[PDB]
RNA sequence: ACCGCCCCCCGGCCGGCGACCGGCCGCCGCCGGGCGCAUUUCCACCGCGGCGGUGCGCCGCGACCGGCUCCGGGACGGCU
RNA sequence: CUCCCCCCU
RNA sequence: CACGGCGCGUCGCGGCGCGCGCGAGCGAGCGCACGGGGUCGGCGGCGAUGUCGGCUACCCACCCGACCCGUCUUGAAACACGGACCAAGGAGU
RNA sequence: CCCAUACCCGGCCGUCGCUGGCAGUCGGCAGAGCGAGAAAGAGAGUGGCGCGGACGCUACGCCGCGACGAGUAGGAGGGCCGCUGCGGUGAGCCUUGAAGCCUAGGGCGCGG
């Protein structure tokens, strides 16, 4: 017996993207690559938007 | 080159050395002993010479193959395992057999042999029981002894003698084997009242005698 | 390209098995017969095959040729060798290493090649 | 790793601390030369008293 | 000694003294 | 002297009786087959002492040796001679059978062609 | 060519076996003075009160700035303001142990949870024997068990403790850096009291086993690991 | 008439021909045929031969090493 | 990777 | 005694501390092991129509445990209600 | 002295966390490392015979460390669990015997 709490424990955030198109992807695998063996966090950056859904990546105007 | 010296330290106690690193230093005298900075086989034949590879690749690769295991360190074959046996064995001691053939039969011990087991006999000419081998953890040892140091027993016999081969002939170099130890054993049990027709009697339990409480 | 084409058909080929908790490939020049990017006889521009001889006995080693990808009747090149064991594995081993083409399959393609010729040697 | 017990292995405890093989070397050694000592002067008390 | 900086000249220094 | 596996590791399992469901031996109308209870007063559901086990995820085998037959290899279920020769680099592990509704003369096909390349077959003389 | 590249690799290697050589005798010594200070601490004490009995007097030695805690209760029933110090204290499991340092706030905190802990003032043989046998460090959110002295290295560098000397003595004397090294230390583990307890629920000086003992800890230590 | 875009021809660059090559030369590999002719090469058999890997038809025993435990016997020392 | 001495086979 | 070179030695307080050079931070082998999780380079028996192995599954015996499900309910084994048994149909579209 | 599903040590299953590691299979065209207390180059340069080397990697994959696992009403995920029909695909199976049904036979899966 532990005086422990469960229901924070599994975090929501994305793992990979939902999308099931094959070039984006082509460029997950490419930017979890450069991700784990890169020391730069844009890569890091970067693969957690491709990660994200259409109304989390609003379009930008001219 | 240079003789092999003993350790300079004696075993204080298993991984612990008596003398420190700088007595060592001292000892070894390391203050004056500063130190500073196949495949292949030509053969004639009757053509010329011929350049033979041994060593040669295979010819048939399995389907697959297990991988290589981990090292590790404290692991001995059973022949080089260190040998222990019991203080209250000594050669001269008198044995109860517990499992063999010759169950409860009390046996004269004589030497330890290189795997650990017990070379024993107890003289067949009373008890019958030959040079035999017993392992000591199915024996009881009793405190009851016989002064043997001054008998000599052959040197070729070993546990590549007494090794089973492939019906059982005994040989003729077993028959002489216990002849040359029995002709000096049995006198020396001789001389001790009431002891050969101990050896020949049997060991038994009745009821209300207990192991743990009687003492041997 | 070839990771692209992968991705299409790593769950939709005709050549795919899968049952009893396994997968398996079945298309022409794929050592081990099982699905995977490296094995996949149909992706890569440069396949090595190895396949028993039309005849009862010999092996018969298929290599794709650099030029014609999208010409299948000249795309492949076989070559039959009708000899010993250890000098078939050592002709196949060179064709292999020394030619730097698809080095990943060497062992792969050796295995493969010592079974057949087992196979084809008389049972007891 | 599998952790072993520092208390009963004495590498593993030289390992994570050196100074306890000379720690352990110094008791010992002390420990034997007290026990000569009070053996010897047990032995002596023994014979003036037998005088 | 023993600080990986400042101490490898002595380290070097024990190391040429011990031959 | 059948044709023996590369490796034969000590199969454990934590469990070998079935799991009975709850109640199937006081009625025909139920089904051997588990059930989990949901009834608010069930013995079984809450785990009672000395009832009926439910099926958890613990007593899972362990990977290594999870689907292993007996005899050390892992089964493959085959319909023609075609599909063979798929296990002939997966011939130390995996070992071939005949599926049911193959007749008798390609059965001997089959197992004939097993035969060379060195398969094992568990049903190798199922129609004689 | 890399005639000179191939005994760079041995001089790099040669380096790195010097340092490694010179961080051992460090460390060697740092072990025979820590040594050398804990025979002068326990000599002190004995000094003083021989001195004090001498003039007639008395000599009241120095509270003690170490406690050891340990569990005794279970999670089913627990108030909530026990329930949130026992948090604060890393107590979430029975017969688990940690070492506190004392003030005004650590006695009160623990005055509240007095029936569901044992503490008491642990001995030098206690800190050693709990440190080498049970003791796990907490590296990266991770209880990762302490095998190498390069484990404490790294996440006490900062600090200079630098090995299992330096963690026990830090802890055993309460360092500058006591709470940094505390907080390394994962809580510990401790067996079941072989031989038994004596009475759960009431105070050790009814006859029970909560609350605190003095010096009796190491006693309870000695069964319950 | 003008402007933008696109197709085609010619001329000049840049890049690719690994989603898209031909000839020449060089190196390497493979195959077929001769040369080669048996201290080479290959195929099959025997040894209770050796090394390495995996296992034993079933039932058993022993040894040492390590981890975790429960217990026993010694000896040494400090406040006292 | 120096040199001596002692003891037992 | 985890002491071990020569120097220039103030890098210095009076020597110890403690710096600058010394082909310039490269001596090598063997061997034992309380050393990043077990090996034996150790053995013994019984095997053709009476014996070897078969967790589970067939029947039986024994020890321990064990009240009949579904439902409403604070509370169901309930002296609360539905249920003789079996097959098929049967309810968030 | 006795024993709970409690605590300690060990094995196994699963979940969660490390948003951990692996494209480096870089091979006679090569040189096999990035575990090691200390933020960062086995940095590039210019002057005083025998042809040889296991597995991998369905990246929706494989591998390594820790912690944890009660559950009604209810919520969510995964089902290579199951039933019927349709588009594809298996040069699939089948009168040398399909579907269905029965079984003291051999097995797999925690379970369907
Ligand atoms: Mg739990
Ligand atoms: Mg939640
Ligand atoms: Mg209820
Ligand atoms: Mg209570
Ligand atoms: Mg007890
Ligand atoms: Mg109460
Ligand atoms: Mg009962
Ligand atoms: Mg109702
Ligand atoms: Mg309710
Ligand atoms: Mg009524
Ligand atoms: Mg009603
Ligand atoms: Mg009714
Ligand atoms: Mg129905
Ligand atoms: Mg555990
Ligand atoms: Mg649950
Ligand atoms: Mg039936």
């Amino acid at each position: 017996g532990v005086d422990i709490r469960h229901n924070k424990d599994r975090k929501v955030r994305r793992k990979e993207p939902k999308s099931q198109d094959i070039y984006l992807r082509l460029l997950v695998k490419l930017y979890r690559f450069l991700a784990r063996r890169t020391n730069s966090t844009f890569n890091q950056v970067v693969l957690k938007r491709l990660f994200m859904s259409r109304t989390n990546r609003p379009p930008l105007s001219l | 080159k240079g003789k092999p010296h003993c350790s300079r330290n004696p075993v204080l106690v298993r991984g612990i050395g008596r003398y420190s690193r700088s007595a060592m230093y001292s000892r070894k005298a390391l203050y004056k002993r500063k130190y500073a900075a196949l495949a292949t086989v030509t053969k004639p034949v009757g053509g010329g010479t011929r350049v033979v590879k041994l060593r040669k690749m295979p010819r048939y690769y399995p389907t697959e193959d297990v991988p290589r295991k981990l090292l590790s360190h404290g692991k001995k074959p059973f022949s080089q395992h260190v040998r222990k046996l019991r203080a209250s064995i000594t050669p001269g001691t008198i044995l109860i057999i517990l499992t063999g053939r010759h169950r409860g039969k009390r046996v004269v011990f004589l030497k330890q042999l290189s795997s650990g087991l017990l070379l024993v006999t107890g003289p067949l000419s009373l008890n019958r029981v030959p040079l035999r081998r017993t392992h000591q953890k199915f024996v009881i040892a009793t405190s009851t002894k016989i002064d043997i140091s001054g008998v000599k027993i052959p040197k070729h016999l070993t546990d590549a003698y007494f090794k089973k081969k492939k019906k059982y002939e005994i040989t003729e170099q077993r028959k002489v084997d216990q002849k040359a130890v029995d002709s000096q054993i049995l006198p020396k049990i001789k001389a001790v009242p009431q002891l050969q027709g101990y050896l020949r009697s049997v060991f038994a339990l009745t009821n209300g005698v207990y192991p743990h409480k009687l003492v041997f | 390209s070839a990771h692209l084409q992968w991705m299409v058909v790593r769950n939709c080929s005709s050549f795919l098995i899968k049952r009893n908790k396994q997968t398996y490939s079945t298309e022409p020049n794929n050592l081990k017969a099982r699905n995977s990017f490296r094995y996949n006889g149909l992706i890569h521009r440069k396949t090595v095959g190895v396949e028993p001889a039309a005849d009862g006995k010999g092996v018969v080693v298929v290599m794709k040729r650099r030029s014609g990808q999208r010409k299948p009747a000249t795309s492949y090149v076989r070559t039959t060798i009708n000899k010993n064991a250890r000098a078939t594995l050592s002709s196949i081993r060179h064709m292999i290493r020394k030619n730097k083409y698809h080095p990943d399959l060497r062992m792969a393609a050796i295995r493969r090649a010592s079974a057949i010729l087992r196979s084809q040697k008389p049972v007891m | 790793v599998l952790k072993k017990n520092p208390l009963k292995n004495l590498r593993i405890m030289l390992k994570l601390n050196p100074y306890a093989k000379t720690m352990r070397r110094n008791t010992i050694l002390r420990q034997a030369r007290n026990h000569k000592l009070r053996v010897e002067r047990a032995a002596a008390a023994l014979a003036a008293k037998s005088d | 000694i023993a600080h990986p900086k400042l101490g490898r000249r002595a380290r070097a220094r024990i190391a040429r003294g011990l031959r | 002297a059948a044709l023996r596996p590369l490796v034969k590791p000590k199969i454990v399992k934590k469990r070998t009786k079935k799991f009975i469901r709850h109640q199937s031996d006081r009625y025909v109308k139920i089904k051997r087959n588990w059930r989990k209870p949901r009834g608010i007063d069930n013995r079984v559901r809450r785990r009672f002492k000395g009832q009926i086990l439910m099926p958890n995820i613990g007593y899972g085998s362990n990977k290594k040796t999870k689907h292993m037959l007996p005899s050390g290899f892992r089964k493959f279920l085959v319909h023609n001679v075609k599909e063979l020769e798929v296990l002939l680099m997966c011939n130390k592990s995996y070992c071939a059978e005949i599926a049911h509704n193959v007749s008798s003369k390609n059965r001997k096909a089959i197992v004939e062609r097993a035969a060379q390349l060195a398969i094992r077959v568990t049903n190798p003389n199922a129609r004689l | 060519n890399f005639a000179e590249l191939k005994i760079k690799r041995l001089r790099k290697k040669f380096a790195q076996k010097m340092l490694r050589k010179a961080r051992r005798k460090l460390i060697y010594e740092k072990a025979k003075h820590y040594h050398k200070e804990y025979r002068q601490m326990y000599r002190t004490e004995i000094r003083m009160a021989r001195m004090a009995r001498k003039a007639g007097n008395f000599y009241v030695p120095a509270e003690p700035k170490l406690a050891f805690v340990i569990r005794i209760r279970g999670i089913n029933g627990v108030s909530p303001k026990v329930r949130k110090v026992l948090q604060l204290l890393r107590l979430r499991q029975i017969f688990n142990g940690t070492f506190v340092k004392l003030n005004k706030a650590s006695i009160n905190m623990l005055r509240i949870v007095e029936p569901y802990i044992a503490w008491g003032y642990p001995n030098l043989k206690s800190v050693n024997e709990l440190i080498y046998k049970r003791g796990y460090g907490k590296i990266n959110k991770k209880r990762i068990a302490l095998t190498d002295n390069t484990l404490i290295a790294r996440s006490l560098g900062k600090y200079n403790i630098i090995c299992m000397e330096d963690l026990i003595h830090e802890i055993y004397t309460v360092g500058k850096h006591f709470k940094e090294a505390n907080n390394f230390l994962w809580p510990f583990k401790l067996s079941s009291p072989r031989g038994g307890m004596k009475k759960k629920t009431t105070h050790f000086v009814e006859g029970g086993d909560a609350g605190n003992r003095e010096d009796q800890i190491n006693r309870l230590i000695r069964r319950m690991n």
